[PDB]
């Protein structure tokens, strides 16, 4: 029922602006739309810095030359519906015109809901309106909001700079915090998805508005402490009375040290929402727009009295609630304070210039070069004024405004793109204690079209960072692997795979093949080397001295013989089949030497033929001498003695036939098995069926002997040498009755064999040949 | 802008007591501080009174104090001085004056001004 | 400028309809609407006249005041409707510096309704909307001047969630339409959605004026996520199904997905028109209103040449009709074939499915200025003076406690956010028969209960296929796990067979002696085994020691009976006694030995190995040596010796088994199976059989000597054919013994064939000899 | 409202040419079609001529078929009437009318009217 002031310039052409001059209505007064109390920086310094501006372009006679300019600055208290009801002033003299002078276009506000607000109702009536620190990102869409520009960048510039500030610190399990409106949703919207991309987890999102009480405030801290100590940072895209509201929330709760905010530019290097909270904001990190001071504005704003500026109608009201003093005599008199007010009272004291005023003045510039480039357009020689730019259209200010190019206050270069948005640059700030009971921000770093450079040793003052936030602690050694529950990503539980199996993949492990195994650092499973050699090892090589042994018998027995031919004993029984059974020895000997070797072709060729070959042409003698004796009358046609010789050659043949079959049946070849896991072996291949069958011709050969040894134990002939040889064939007889058994359950194939027929052929050799010997001897 | 209007004035014995009514039309009424102003022959205009803009704060000259009394209405957008006691010294026409930007009264800017009404005193 | 269809009377109400299509890209800066609507547009606008005229016939409700209107158009764009409100308010605000309007009925989208609400707001001007209904305009706070006949879009988030569970569809796709409408719909059910295990395979968004370019995109990414999710959740309006469906026409992809949609398309029939085939199968919810049966009574009768209140029915009559008129004043040459005198309006009559609602917010304005003005004059009959001008407070207080009966017959009441209550019905487009498709009603949602007919809905148990990422692979052993991309979606691998199934994300290894039981939860098996009477093989070796303690008996026989031998008399008897007893002990070993070595027995069977060889042995020793050394004497001298040499062998048997108790225990060769052996360590047998390597050599040292004096027959070379046989034994048994891995039947066999030898050759020649 | 204003007439003599105009203000022209009337003194008022809302089709009465033009023209908001071979019956007074809620010609429910135009044809 009762209107607000305005604050207003005469001139030519009008434009009007709408500043947060109030604090905006609580909860239970936004109904009425009562405001709150003045501003220091959001609201005073922009009306003076807009007027003397205004002022300052009027005497310029470069710029617009002849042509004075007014204005009329309204409160939009930061709330949506003040300033729909301050732009519908701004448009109702057109609207009563269509059925004063009228506004060609609007500077502000601040905010990007109460813009798009402002901005629905102003593209009707074809009016531009550039703004200046409104960055949210939905409003570069010209299909929708056309008749809007400004001179700074949208905020996704801002999401990729705090995502790379979190991916550079190790920030993996951070709590996310914004505020309700477009800025806010759309800021952590970015963020949200950058993140999801970088592999960045969020344990949770929360919104707020910043007009609420101590209890929602209260309860979001609450829901935030209960993600600690995990997620030990929040990043807060919120406005500056958000975060204020968390600080105090935070000493009424107690807590202090427990969080690292993260900010955006709402909160940048404002002094007014660490004010009396500064204990519960030290080691916060935030982000701001690049902006220098601008030093003839401070020239001009401190010297101005309460009792000599008659521009400003909200003033007398600023210096009374600055000052806390009451004006004795002044028309807007507040009698609520008291001591009256010093006339040695100056604002230089404690004087801090907003730290986005040069885009404000940017944003009166860029409007003006618009109308003065216009000007050059439609009235090329004339100055001033003129009837084909009477009235000013709105389409021929947008497009002129859309190609403007000028200088800016800081020397750079102001120019908009195809969105109607400006460049710029962003800096990193740090909240900390200097001092005693002294705190201040500290610019730590800098942010610019995709590089960030920051300086580690002022955060932190050291190399022992803040413990990151992390869900789950890295605990894998190069043997454990992570599993995940499903819920997050950045949250697993680590546990050990099998020890032969090698690690593949971060996320499982994988068994290697037979023969390999995993190496140091289970990444590769080379082929385990095989062990075969032997000649070294102390069993074998022991038994070979043994047979070494038995060499010398043969060399010694064979030598003896030969030469002594002439004795009776020698003539007494025929020299071949002597001569045969000696071979037979020898060879014997040779297999058990060669049985010693690496397992090469040509070494398991032999081996085969040579273990059944010897004992059956070494035995073959004995069969052939019991035949021999048999076939006397006392032993007993074939009365042939030559014949016992051709009987023998033909068994010797029959024996080699059937060894040829057999290798023919199955070639010989090296064959590498793993009996166990860690255990590889390489051994020629050879079926326990061929070893067999030639021992099974020969057990029957021996028991064939031994029937005839039997019979003839009683005859005594050649000083009772019949009554012996029956002996060692019983022994024979009796060692590979003990050998068959035992050759097949034995871990060590080859020595048993090698030593079974060492002993039989020393045994046989021995007990045959000690007689003889001894009778020569 | 506001447009200012008077009434209360006329003739009155001597000793008497008199009201007078200054209402202004337009709003932003209670954005602006208010002042008397009175003015007799052979003499120049001279302020007797004011009020700042939310009251609370009322100033009178050296003359009238202890007889008049100024006040406010900003429900029903009117301003109110009472005179008690009066003297045939006082006759003179008197003015309402609307100021804002101001300093230490009596140094108003007074943006507005009223029509006047005449006030006679009678032995 | 637009035009407007005005009625006077004594109390003006405003109203938005949507009679154009909303302007197009490329032609939304100038706010060029489209072509007319029918059932959205103009029936809209019958209805309230008609409405009107019957609250004004009435003489119960309002008497002796008349009802006005201001109608407008929003097109079903925000700069429009934001436009027609600032013609709305204009009479305010030049009458600040025409009759002005109490009230405002609609729109009919959120996302317009809430710059109405703000601009009317300012002003105290109440608004109700019949079809707005997004969540966040229940909160008085913000829209303090709206309300509305319709419930919000909770109910219809929990509606859709209820189905999609009954369907068991846990991993859906979804998509959503621009505007608040659209956002918070999908907001909401995927909030509520995450709780019950259903996953969205992803989210899109689109716009209404999308052209055809930006239509495929979408389809081609449902496509990208095809053939898992089949299911769509649609919180779309009309518009964006319709380009749905054009879009798969375009592309060819009818019946490759079912879609869900919302109250946006609810049962239109141009949202599925020329393009049945593409939708056959869908599901909507819609709300619950039946139709209205005097508003068709005067709306069939309607003709362009008597209609002189709606100029958009003079372009509507051309535009339905697709003809020209012949000299009317809108005769929109365009069109050729003359309209006939026979056109009439009742062909292909649908009714809009939400005319009850629009009716019903009329007569809730009605009715609260009807107890406005109750309240404020009490006995007047008119507009008295205390209600001049109307409030706008009053009006507003008076609204919220409105309470009446609507055209369906149920009861009107708003709640304290301004909501009034309903419920909702499931339709099923389907194909009735050959080129005829429609909707069907199927089930119904109220209140939390949802009852739907499956048996109409696939007609049958082969429904459409459960839109899952991952099949359930719970076979007992197989174990999931989930790579990071949604939980819905895991891979399933089988476990080791010695691992058991400790849960569906972890597989555990049971512990040594146990295996894991068939339904892999635990394991506890494997029990000892002993076979020592249900093995073959041992069993054998039993009769050749069975048959051969008959063998001993037999040498007891002829011995006892015989003594007239000279060579037996010559012998001493204690000895032979001695050493068939020996003999006997030694073959019974095996019999101890051989059935359940517990732990008694079991130390038995210790000191028997040891025992029976050892005193056997050494009586031979010693006759062998008093014969050398012949080549004391008393027979009482000999018997001593040797008790005192078998005395040291029971002390060292004492002192092995003091060492190592006896006891029995569990052997576990191998996984596979668990056995249970005697605590025998290999020194407690190494130590006993070395004993008798020294009892062994002196035979064969004394047997040397004996050779060469052959006397009283005997046997010399026996004795060395005995130790030639043990040796023998002895080393075939070393190997296998300690390679094997039973050791039990190698132990027994050559023990009994030990003492087979020894019986057999030292006492066959005095056998035959005697016989 | 909507207010019309017609102009252009004259004396012409017989066979010659006129051009009359007719104007009307507001920003609704466009939706309404729009027609002409005759009415001499001693008879009554007859229509001459008509044209849809937006041009496209034109109706003319049989009595001056063939010699008079009707056009419209929205960017302007005027209507225009070219009446050519002049005959000594045509002097009357013309009139310009609009309509919104008509039947077929020369039924249209007209609601706005102009002043009014003098034609004299000279013989
Ligand atoms: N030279 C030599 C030499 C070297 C080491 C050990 C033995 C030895 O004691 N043999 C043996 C003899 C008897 C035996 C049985 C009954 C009656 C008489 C004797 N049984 N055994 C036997 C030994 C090991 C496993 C199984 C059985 C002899
Ligand atoms: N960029 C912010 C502007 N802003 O928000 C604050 O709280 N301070 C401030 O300057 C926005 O888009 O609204
Ligand atoms: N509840 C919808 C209303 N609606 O949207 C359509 O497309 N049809 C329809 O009735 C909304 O709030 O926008």
């Amino acid at each position: 029922s009762e209107r607000r002031v305005v604050a207003h310039m005469p001139g030519d052409i009008i434009i009007g602006a709408l500043f947060s001059v109030h604090h905006q209505p609580t909860v239970d007064k936004v109904h009425e739309r009562k405001c709150g109390a003045v501003r220091e920086q959001y609201g005073i310094q922009r009306v003076e810095a807009m007027l003397h501006t205004l002022e300052r372009i009027n005497s310029d006679p470069t710029l617009l030359p002849n042509i004075t300019l007014g204005c009329e600055i309204r409160d939009s208290c930061w709330h949506s519906a003040v300033a729909l009801e301050q732009s519908i002033e701004f448009i109702r003299d057109s609207l009563i015109s269509s059925e004063k002078k009228p506004i060609v276009g609007v500077i502000g506000p601040g905010s990007s809901s109460v813009a798009i607000q402002v901005q629905n109702l102003l593209q009707l009536f074809n009016i531009p309106q550039i703004a200046y620190s409104a960055t949210s990102m939905d409003l570069s869409d010209k299909t929708l909001f056309k008749y809007f520009m400004r001179v700074v960048p949208s905020d996704a510039q801002q999401a990729r700079a705090m995502v790379d500030i979190v991916k550079r610190y190790n920030w993996t399990y951070v709590s996310a915090v914004h505020t309700e409106g477009n800025y806010g949703e759309s800021g952590m919207e970015a963020f949200k998805d950058m993140s999801a991309k970088e592999g960045i987890c969020i344990a949770h999102s929360y919104k707020i508005y910043s007009n609420a009480g101590e209890q929602s405030f209260d309860k979001l801290l609450k829901k935030l402490t209960s993600h600690l100590p995990k997620a030990r940072v929040v990043a807060c895209f919120c406005e500056g009375m958000t975060v204020r509201g968390l600080l105090m929330a935070m000493r009424r709760l107690g807590l202090a040290g427990e969080f690292l905010l993260l900010g955006s530019d709402g909160w940048a290097d404002r002094y007014d929402v660490t004010d009396g909270y500064q204990r519960e904001a030290v080691g916060g990190i935030t982000i701001k727009l690049q902006s220098p001071d601008v030093k003839w504005f401070d020239d001009y704003y401190l010297k101005l009295r309460p009792e000599t500026n008659h521009r400003n109608p909200w003033f007398q009201e600023f210096w009374q609630h600055r000052f806390q003093c009451r004006l004795e005599g002044f028309p807007q008199e507040n009698s609520k304070y008291n001591k009256t007010c010093n006339s040695s009272l100056t604002l230089k004291t404690h004087h801090v210039q907003d730290s986005k005023m040069g885009f404000v003045i940017n944003a009166i510039y860029s409007m003006a070069y618009g109308l003065h480039n216009m000007q050059m357009s439609l009235c090329p020689g004339y100055a001033g004024l003129c009837d084909a730019m009477k009235p000013i259209d709105g389409r021929k200010l947008l497009e002129s405004l859309m190609k403007t190019n000028f200088t800016g206050v800081s020397g750079d270069t102001i120019l908009f793109d195809e969105n109607g948005d400006s460049p710029g640059r962003y800096e990193i700030m740090n909240f900390k204690e200097m001092g005693k009971d002294y705190f201040d921000y500290i610019n730590v770093g800098s942010w610019d079209n995709g590089e960030l450079k920051m300086d580690d040793d002022e955060v932190w003052s050291k190399k022992s960072n803040i413990i990151r936030s992390v869900c789950s602690e890295p605990c894998e050694k190069g043997q454990i692997k992570v599993i995940r529950k499903g819920e997050v990503s950045c949250c697993w539980t680590c546990t050990p795979c099998k020890e032969n199996e090698y690690v593949f993949d971060e996320y499982t492990c994988k068994a290697c093949q037979l023969g390999s195994w995993p190496t140091d650092d289970l990444t590769g499973c080379d082929l385990i080397p095989v062990q075969y050699l032997r000649w070294g090892d102390p069993e074998p090589i022991a038994a070979v001295v043994f047979a070494c042994l038995g060499l010398l018998a043969t060399l010694f027995v064979t030598v003896v013989f030969i030469i002594y031919r002439d004795t009776p004993v020698v003539k007494s029984s025929s020299r071949e089949l002597c001569y045969i059974i000696l071979a037979g020895i020898c060879l014997g000997y040779l297999c058990t030497f060669c049985l010693i070797a690496k397992p090469k072709q040509i070494y398991c060729y032999l081996q085969r033929i040579g273990i059944g070959l010897s004992p059956a042409m070494s035995y073959s003698a004995l069969v052939t001498k019991t035949n021999r004796i048999a076939r006397i009358l006392a032993g007993s046609r074939f009365m042939s003695a030559c014949a016992q010789l051709v009987i023998a050659f033909i068994l010797i043949c029959i024996q080699l036939g059937i060894i040829v079959a057999l290798f023919i049946m199955e070639p010989p070849d090296i064959m590498h098995d793993y009996p166990s896991i860690r255990e590889v072996y390489l051994i020629c291949n050879t079926t326990n069926l061929g070893v067999v069958t030639p021992l099974g011709y020969n057990g029957l050969l021996i028991l064939s002997c031994t029937f005839y040894a039997f019979k003839t134990r009683n005859v005594p002939a050649n000083f009772n040498e019949a009554k012996y040889i029956a002996f060692t064939m019983y022994t024979t007889c009796i060692i590979w009755l003990a050998f068959v058994p035992i050759y097949f359950g034995s871990n060590y194939k080859i020595i048993t064999m090698c030593f079974s027929v060492s002993l039989s052929a020393t045994v046989a050799l021995g007990c045959m040949f000690v007689p003889k010997v001894y009778i020569i001897l | 802008q506001v447009q200012l209007v008077e009434s209360g004035g006329g003739l009155v014995q001597a000793g008497g007591s008199l009201r007078l009514s200054c209402a202004a039309s337009g709003r932003t009424f209670t954005s602006y501080a208010m002042g008397w102003f009175r003015q007799a022959p052979g003499k120049e205009r001279e302020s007797v009174a004011a009020i700042s803009s939310s009251g609370g704060s009322t100033h009178y000259a050296d003359s009238v104090k202890g007889r008049f009394t100024i006040s406010r209405d900003n429900s029903k957008n009117t301003v109110y001085l009472q005179m008690n006691s009066l003297k045939p010294e006082d006759t003179a026409v008197y003015y309402c004056a609307a100021a804002m930007y101001g300093s230490r009264w009596p140094d108003w800017e007074y943006d507005y001004w009223g029509q006047g009404t005449q006030v006679t005193v009678s032995s």
